[PDB]
């Protein structure tokens, strides 16, 4: 909104009266203040919000900015005769006069900010159920099933809890969003966080191996052997988990809850300059956790077209042949809906972090919190593309229901 | 992602 902005600037110029030199300073600050001032008093507050505009309530808000205008004029006039130090005085009474008189009227959140905060839970809460429910049981039948046991399987097992993890979250950032609070301690904090960082990593990180696994499959038949073992994908999942700890660990460290505004909030306190690393963070997270893994995968499907397209028989049989074909199929539909699921979020929280674009506009809001959401809903999506596209995973699926 |  406008109000809050508004009431910003107020405050930042009050900041600006306090440490001045010079009139000019003051008189340029009391000025603006006065522009924010009349503009806010335009503004129907959180608190009032579908009251009538000839309301009591409101008559009394916008009254108070009457006074509000009435002492910027004073301290003004003051300032422009030179006066500084009794302006700044002024302008020390006009904290009193807005925290006195306006003060209450500004605070709550609007309903529209609520709307969001239940739109969001809507969608955590049945992401939440769908993925955790449908993660659990691919790996509960991954490891119940002899037949299951595939290096395929076993990086899926992998997708399968890094999902699992995410989802388990999903609860707990709903509650914030409700509550505007973070009430559940700093360890789940550090959790959580460094769990969101995991699910990133981890996941690509094993789309990228499942690529590559299918390379060898499809194009080195003969090595295949030696390198596609259960094993070696078990081996080559917790390598997957070890490396991306080199993200994950900071993220537990630099997990803090702190009191703030009057309420906990659950947060990321890097170093000093915080802007700066806060920002390499963010474009390493981009390049090591999507450009780069993106194309090693590109890559290692643009070589299997050659192979795939250009030849009728792969293996040594009409069964294996197909089902070599279907795996393959599986993986780029897998990698293809995460890229789908994941990069409008990843693109806006470059532009976030890079370009001037309005913060605080409702639409770029509920914008970004919808592409927040859809990475999360990948997680959801998973466990149905696997019952959806391969043979044993839908016998798996339908001997539960 | 992302957070504060
Ligand atoms: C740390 C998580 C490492 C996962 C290890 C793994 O891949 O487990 C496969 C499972 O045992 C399937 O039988
Ligand atoms: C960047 C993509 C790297 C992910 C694969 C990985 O973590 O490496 C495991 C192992 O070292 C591979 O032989
Ligand atoms: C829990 C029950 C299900 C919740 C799902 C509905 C969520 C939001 C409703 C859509 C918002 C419509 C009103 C516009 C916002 C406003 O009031 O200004
Ligand atoms: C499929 C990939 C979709 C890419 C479209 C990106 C959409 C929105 C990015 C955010 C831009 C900032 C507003
Ligand atoms: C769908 C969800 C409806 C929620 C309304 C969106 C309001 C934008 C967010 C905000 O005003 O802060
Ligand atoms: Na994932």
């Amino acid at each position: 909104a406008d109000l809050e902005d508004n009431w910003e600037t107020l405050n930042d110029n009050l900041k600006v009266i306090e440490k001045a030199d010079n009139a000019a300073q003051v008189k340029d600050a009391l000025t603006k203040m006065r522009a924010a001032a009349l503009d806010a008093q335009k503004a129907t507050p959180p608190k009032l919000e579908d009251k009538s505009p000839d309301s009591p309530e409101m008559k009394d808000f916008r009254h108070g900015f009457d006074i509000l205008v009435g002492q910027i004029d004073d301290a003004l006039k003051l300032a422009n005769e030179g006066k500084v130090k009794e302006a700044q005085a002024a302008a020390e009474q006009l904290k009193t006069t807005r925290n006195a008189y306006i003060q209450k009227y500004l605070g709550a959140r609007s309903a529209s900010s609520l709307a969001l905060a239940i739109a969001i839970t809507a969608l955590y809460s049945a992401v939440c159920a769908v993925g955790l429910l449908g993660n659990v049981l691919v790996m509960f039948g991954i490891v119940r099933y002899t037949k299951m046991k595939t290096a395929t399987n076993i990086y899926i097992f992998n997708l399968a809890l890094a999902d699992a993890l995410a989802t388990s979250t999903l609860p707990f950032q709903s509650a914030k969003y409700l509550m505007e609070t973070w009430p559940f301690g700093e360890l789940l904090c550090k959790a959580v966080l460094s769990i969101d960082y995991y699910n990133m990593f981890t996941s690509i990180f094993t789309l990228t191996m499942m690529s590559v696994d299918r390379y060898i499959a499809v194009c080195h038949p003969v090595k295949a052997l030696d390198f596609r073992t259960p094993a070696k994908a078990k081996l080559i999942n917790i390598c997957i988990w070890v490396l991306a700890s080199g993200v994950g660990v900071p993220i537990m460290v630099m997990a803090v809850t702190r009191p703030r505004d009057g309420a906990v909030v659950c947060m990321l306190q890097f170093p000093s300059p915080s802007w700066y690393w806060d920002t390499v963070t963010k474009i390493c997270v981009f390049l090591f956790a999507f450009v780069v893994p993106i194309l090693i995968i590109t890559v290692c499907y643009g070589l299997m077209l050659l192979r795939l397209r250009s030849v009728r028989l792969l293996s040594g049989s009409k069964e294996k042949d197909r089902s070599l074909r279907r795996i393959t199929r599986m993986v780029l539909v897998v990698v293809g809906a995460f890229v789908v699921c994941w990069a409008p979020i990843h693109i806006f929280v470059i532009v976030w972090t890079l370009v001037d674009i309005d913060r605080r506009d409702p639409l770029v809001v509920a914008a970004l919190h919808l592409c927040i959401a859809l990475g999360y809903a990948n997680s959801s999506l998973n466990p149905v593309l696997y019952a959806f596209l391969d043979e044993n995973f839908k016998r798996c699926f339908r001997q539960l229901c | 992602y992302x957070f504060f």
